């Protein structure tokens, strides 16, 4: 009894969700695996910083910044980037799977912050040597002339 | 026998196959078969009939000075 | 994806996507209209359809997407261009000679002598190949293709106007029918349907045999506004008594379209 | 300047030439009446058909780059407008269609005439009419095309500001389009009674 | 030589044949140079858009093929002894396609120059230029149609 | 590669169109020899066009092996 929606648009319904705070994080993964639901913005008057999950989002926003820094140094060199299984999560057919933990995500934070402190130093210990180099080649090239 | 009745006799044959296909169109994607075929046969008819009617009683006849006498 | 560029449809209205599957490539083939150039399009797309599994996996450019995203649009612009070219009878600027011709030349002539052909029958499917190479060939085709174009847009427009009705009857908006639909229908059908009925009627009359003179339709359409009750050449009996009525009917439908719906708002 | 100097050096030769002929008793020699009579009415009729579809295409092509160059600039930040503001490119193209309907009507009136009846009352009448009717339709659609482009370059900028304002400026863009439709009417009335060359 | 066949009569054909390729060439040059300078400005930073932005340079090249098609058809209707009816037909045909393509050409340049610069900054703005630019290439065509209607009547029933 | 596909599809239909043309000159079809400005001798032109098609046929089979490998 599934409808066809080509002569006219498909019929829709508005639904309400009573989610406990314990399983809010877990339910949201499953709703995204479907790809069927379009959420309204109930908190439409609240300013952008007065919203409640803003602090959780900055921890993850900072991480994406730290990854953009990495992809830049790579492209600065001739390295190619590994490409993994784009289908290991899903095949786009609405299948279920279990999401990560909260501790795994907290490990990406300290790891990514820990890598930024090393690479930022290893790059400056490299560049300062190359400055000493270019200065001497110019001092060397000039001497070759008669 | 070529006449305006000849256009009607096609329109009867064509206005009936549209009806039979309406009945017999399969259930899967029923609207695409049903609209596309009925709407295709119609614009195939209108462009035939226009091209036929412009020739029954024409008001100017073809004229040239370029043929060979042998023909 | 073509209609969605122009706009996203209202909830539960007629989609503009079903008619567009046929009317988009058929209007193309009226213009394009050739069996050679159409057979080439048909192959160029039929390579994209058969190798779609290979192509979809591999990575694509930006031009090669749209040629692939519309690989079925191009298939139907090719098939229909082989139908329309067959009727126009044009294959790489040349003609086919399938059937007997409805025209006949003199039994005898000489070099350089302008010769005219005499009628025998009607050609069944398409334009007769006697016109090819002829001196007066455009005078025939230009008159033919104009009257094709006017008739094929009147049908395309009216059919899309009966989708307004199909919506009003689904949302139960009765006033818009009496307010918008029925007056606007009479406006254009009485003017541009009368034109289209007269083109089909003039083609269906043997004017020379009957002895009466064929009338011009551009002047007949102008003078009915400028000078009603007047005729120079008659197309059918009681022509003037019907023209002035159609003028009367169109002028009534203007204020009825203008006033009827706001008054219902005020009266509620 | 130079270009304006020549405009004043032409005016000064037309005057000194007119007074040479007049004071000498030869002012009849400058006769516009014979020129209108002896010139061929096919000249006047084939200029008008050309200056109708030519001057109408100048106007249409004009408004398309005023409306087109602003939309593309406005469309950088508001790319959603290029299909909503498309209606302004449509009212600018359509004045060219009006100049092509005339040339269909007038081309029918081009027929060959005998040499004895060439400079007759009716065949001179028919050359004068298709000249000024073509001027009329062409020079009037030239004006309706430039105007609608100006109107429709603003409606692109207003729509990028706010979607609501687009509708309000269309009313100005419709009234401008009436100018081309009136010109078509006036031309058909001129050439209504004109008859094909005998 | 005759009241209907003077000796200055071919002047309007030869001048009409010439003015069809002169006026359409000028248009397709304004629209090639103008457009062509935007392509040489965006593809210093975005060389990946080069082959996609030559589309204005194509549209103007078609304006020139129209004027060539009218010069080829009126040329074979010329003769030492032709009527004055025929000559002014040959004129209006060239003055129509020429004046129409000149105008279309300039618009192709002004609009094509802006599109190539914008679409580099907004890739959704390419299709918007391809639309606007077809309504210019079709005005060179509307002049071609007039030239063809008239040429048919050129040597019809002449004596 | 594309340097070879070009003359493969090009010379594919040169074999086809030029052969259909030559067939018609040979049989003296009205549309090809009917007017006076058309050539006077039908088969003479076909003899010249049968050979021209063979030249495209060689380019076809050659480039077929080139792309096939
Ligand atoms: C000082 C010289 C150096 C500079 C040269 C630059 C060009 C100067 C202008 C040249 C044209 C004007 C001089 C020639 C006019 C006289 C020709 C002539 O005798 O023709 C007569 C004859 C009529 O003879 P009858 O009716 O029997 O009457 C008896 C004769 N009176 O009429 C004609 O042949 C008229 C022909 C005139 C053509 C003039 C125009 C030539 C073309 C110039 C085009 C310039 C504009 C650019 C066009 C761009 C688009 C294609
Ligand atoms: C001018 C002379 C050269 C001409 C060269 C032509 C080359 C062939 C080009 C392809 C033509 C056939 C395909 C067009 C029909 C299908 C278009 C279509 O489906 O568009 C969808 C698309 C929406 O989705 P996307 O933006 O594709 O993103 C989601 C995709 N899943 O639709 C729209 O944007 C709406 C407008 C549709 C019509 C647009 C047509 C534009 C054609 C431009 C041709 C450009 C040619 C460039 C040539 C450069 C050569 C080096
Ligand atoms: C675009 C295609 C339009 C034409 C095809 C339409 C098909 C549907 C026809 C329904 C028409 C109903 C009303 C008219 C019935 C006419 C009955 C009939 O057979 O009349 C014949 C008779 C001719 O007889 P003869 O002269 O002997 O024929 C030639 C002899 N050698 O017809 C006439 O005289 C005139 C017929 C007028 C037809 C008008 C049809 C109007 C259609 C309008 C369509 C508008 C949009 C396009
Ligand atoms: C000359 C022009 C000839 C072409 C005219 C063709 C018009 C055809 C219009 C058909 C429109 C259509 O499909 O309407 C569908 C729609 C159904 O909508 P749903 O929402 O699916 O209904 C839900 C409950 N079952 O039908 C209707 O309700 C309206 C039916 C209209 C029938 C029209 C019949 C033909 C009239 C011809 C008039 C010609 C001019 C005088
Ligand atoms: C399908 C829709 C058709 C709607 C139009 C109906 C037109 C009827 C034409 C018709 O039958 O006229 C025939 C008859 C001639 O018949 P005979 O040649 O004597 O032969 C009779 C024996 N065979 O016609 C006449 O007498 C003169 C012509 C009458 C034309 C009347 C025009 C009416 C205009 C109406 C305007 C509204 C048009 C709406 C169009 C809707 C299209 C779906
Ligand atoms: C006998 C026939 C004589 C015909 C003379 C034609 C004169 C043309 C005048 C004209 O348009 O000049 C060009 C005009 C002058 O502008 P100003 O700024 O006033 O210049 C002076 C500044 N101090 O400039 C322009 O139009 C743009 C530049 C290109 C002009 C090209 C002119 C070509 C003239 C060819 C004449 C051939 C006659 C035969
Ligand atoms: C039939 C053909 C009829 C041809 C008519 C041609 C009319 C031309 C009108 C020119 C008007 C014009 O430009 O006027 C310029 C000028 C005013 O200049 P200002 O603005 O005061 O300069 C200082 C500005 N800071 O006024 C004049 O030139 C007046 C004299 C014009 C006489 C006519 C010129 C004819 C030129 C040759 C035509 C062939
Ligand atoms: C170049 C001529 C410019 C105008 C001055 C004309 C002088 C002149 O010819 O006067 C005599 C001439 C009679 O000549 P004819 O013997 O009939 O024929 C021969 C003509 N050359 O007189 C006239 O026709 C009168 C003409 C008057 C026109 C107005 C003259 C105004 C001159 C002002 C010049 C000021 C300095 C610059
Ligand atoms: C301007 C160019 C056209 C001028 C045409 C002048 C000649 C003309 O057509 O005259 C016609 C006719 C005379 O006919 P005739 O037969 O010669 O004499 C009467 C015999 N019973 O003219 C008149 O009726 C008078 C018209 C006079 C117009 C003025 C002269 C033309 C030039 C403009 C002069 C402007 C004033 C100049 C003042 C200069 C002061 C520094
Ligand atoms: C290379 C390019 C060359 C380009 C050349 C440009 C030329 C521009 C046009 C020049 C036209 C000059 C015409 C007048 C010349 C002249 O002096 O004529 C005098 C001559 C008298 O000669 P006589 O030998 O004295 O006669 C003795 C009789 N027993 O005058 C006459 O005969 C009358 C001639 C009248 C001509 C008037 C022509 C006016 C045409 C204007 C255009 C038409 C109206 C257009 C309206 C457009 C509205 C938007
Ligand atoms: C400031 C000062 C202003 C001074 C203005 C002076 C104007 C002088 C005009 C002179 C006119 C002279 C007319 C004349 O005599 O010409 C001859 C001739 C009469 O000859 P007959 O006497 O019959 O010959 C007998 C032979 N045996 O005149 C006529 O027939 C015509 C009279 C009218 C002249 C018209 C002049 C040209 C007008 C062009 C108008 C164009 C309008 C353009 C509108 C554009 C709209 C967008
Ligand atoms: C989309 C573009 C459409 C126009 C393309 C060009 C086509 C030209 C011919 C079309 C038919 C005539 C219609 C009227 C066109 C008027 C065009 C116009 O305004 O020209 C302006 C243009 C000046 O532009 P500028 O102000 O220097 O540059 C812009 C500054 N922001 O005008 C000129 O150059 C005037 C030239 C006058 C020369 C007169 C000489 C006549 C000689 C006759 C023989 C003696």
């Amino acid at each position: 009894e599934k409808e066809e929606a080509i002569f006219r648009s498909a019929e829709m319904a508005l639904v309400q969700f009573y989610i406990p705070q314990e399983i809010s994080r877990d339910s949201a993964y499953t709703l995204g695996q479907l790809g069927l639901v379009q959420f309204r913005d109930l908190n439409s008057k609240v300013r952008a910083f007065q919203r409640t999950f803003v602090n959780e989002i900055r921890r993850l926003d900072n991480v994406e910044r730290q990854y953009r820094y990495f992809y830049s140094l790579l492209k600065k060199h001739d390295i190619k980037l590994y490409e993994g299984d784009t289908d290991k999560y899903l095949d786009g057919s609405g299948e279920l799977y279990v999401p990560p933990s909260g501790s795994v995500i907290d490990d990406y934070v300290r790891n990514a912050s820990y890598l930024e402190e090393r690479l930022i130093q290893m790059e400056d210990a490299t560049d300062q040597i190359e400055v000493q180099k270019n200065d001497l080649e110019q001092y060397r090239f000039i001497l070759q002339s008669g | 026998m070529s006449s305006f009745y000849t256009v009607v006799g096609v329109f009867i044959v064509v206005s009936a196959m549209s009806v039979l296909f309406w009945i017999m169109a399969p259930k899967n994607n029923q609207a695409v078969w049903r609209s596309t075929v009925i709407l295709t046969l119609a614009m195939m008819f209108l462009m035939w009939a226009i091209t036929f009617l412009c020739q029954l009683h024409p008001l100017v006849a073809p004229r040239r000075s370029d043929l060979r006498p042998e023909f | 994806s073509i209609c969605d560029c122009y706009g996203i449809a209202q909830y539960r209205e007629i989609n503009a996507g079903l008619p567009t599957i046929v009317t988009f490539p058929f209007m193309f083939a009226i213009m394009f209209g050739d069996m050679g150039h159409g057979f080439l399009m048909t192959l160029a797309a039929l390579s994209l359809v058969l190798n779609e599994k290979k192509i979809n996996k591999m990575k694509r450019g930006e031009i090669f997407d749209m040629a692939f995203t519309g690989r079925y649009i191009i298939l139907l612009m090719g098939v229909f261009s082989m139908y329309t070219g067959f009727l126009y009878n044009d294959i790489f600027s040349k003609t086919m000679t399938i059937f007997k011709s409805g025209w006949k030349w003199p039994d005898h002539w000489k070099k350089g002598e302008s010769i005219t052909a005499t009628s025998v029958g009607t050609y069944p499917i398409g334009l007769d190949w006697a016109w090819h190479g002829t001196e007066n060939a455009l005078l025939f085709s230009n008159s033919y293709k104009m009257k094709l174009s006017i008739l094929m847009g009147f049908i395309h427009m009216t059919y899309s106007y009966f989708f307004s009705l199909a919506n009003h009857l689904y949302f139960n908006s009765m006033i818009d029918i009496i307010g918008n639909f029925i007056p606007g229908l009479l406006f254009m059908q009485g003017i541009f349907g009368y034109l289209s009925v007269c083109i089909v009627y003039k083609w269906a009359v043997d004017w020379v045999k009957d002895g009466k003179p064929a009338p011009g339709l551009l002047n007949m359409l102008i003078n009915m506004f400028l000078s009603p009750g007047t005729i120079d050449d008659e197309l059918y009996p009681h022509q003037a008594k019907v023209q002035v009525f159609l003028l009367l009917m169109a002028l009534v439908c203007i204020p009825w379209l203008l006033l009827v719906k706001p008054l219902h708002f005020k009266f509620t | 300047s130079f270009s304006h100097f020549l405009y004043y050096l032409v005016l000064i030769v037309v005057i000194v030439y007119g007074l040479y002929k007049l004071f000498t008793g030869h002012g009849s020699d400058i006769n516009f009446g014979k020129f209108l009579l002896r010139t061929s009415p096919y000249m006047w009729a084939n200029l008008g058909i050309a200056l109708c579809v030519g001057l109408s295409v100048v106007g249409a092509a004009w408004g398309i780059f005023i409306t087109g160059s602003s939309m593309i600039g406005a469309g950088v930040r508001a790319p959603r407008i290029t299909t909503k503001n498309l209606i302004s490119i449509i009212f600018c193209e359509v004045v060219a269609i009006y100049g092509l309907i005339i040339a269909i009507v007038f081309s029918s009136k081009l027929t060959v005439a005998t040499a004895e009846n060439m400079y007759s009352k009716s065949n001179l009448y028919t050359g004068y009419s298709l000249f000024w009717a073509g001027i009329t339709v062409g020079a009037s659609n030239l004006i309706c095309g430039i105007a609608v482009g100006i109107t429709g370059a603003t409606a692109a900028i207003s729509d990028a500001a706010d979607s609501a304002l687009f509708v309000k400026i269309l009313v100005i863009e419709i009234f401008g389009s009436i100018l081309g439709l009136l010109g078509l009417i006036v031309g058909l009335l001129m050439a209504g009674k004109a008859s094909e060359f005998q | 030589m005759t009241e209907l066949c003077p000796v200055y009569a071919p002047f309007f054909g030869a001048i009409g044949c010439a003015s069809a390729i002169i006026f359409t060439s000028l248009g397709a040059a304004y629209g090639t140079a103008k457009s062509g300078v935007g392509i040489c400005a965006t593809c210093v930073l975005r060389p990946d858009l080069l082959f996609k932005n030559i589309v204005p340079v194509i549209m103007a090249g078609i304006i020139a093929i129209y004027g060539l098609v009218v010069s080829v058809l009126v040329c074979y209707s010329l003769g030492q002894k032709q009527a004055l009816y025929t000559g002014f037909i040959q004129l209006g045909a060239g003055l129509s396609v020429g004046l129409s393509g000149l105008a279309a050409g300039f618009a192709i340049g002004i609009v094509g120059d802006a599109g190539v610069r914008g679409s580099s900054q907004q890739p959704r703005l390419f299709v918007g230029m391809i639309l606007i630019l077809i309504f210019a290439e079709v005005l060179g065509l509307y002049g071609l149609i007039v030239a063809l209607l008239l040429n048919s009547r050129a040597t019809q029933d002449v004596v | 590669t594309g340097k070879a596909w070009c003359c493969t599809v090009l010379s594919a239909f040169g074999v086809v169109i030029l052969s259909v043309i030559a067939h018609l000159f040979n049989t003296n079809h009205e549309s090809f020899v009917g007017s006076i400005n058309d050539p006077e001798d039908g088969p003479a032109v076909a003899h010249t066009v049968y050979l021209a098609a063979l030249v495209y046929l060689v380019f076809f089979v050659f480039c077929g092996f080139q792309v096939y490998l």
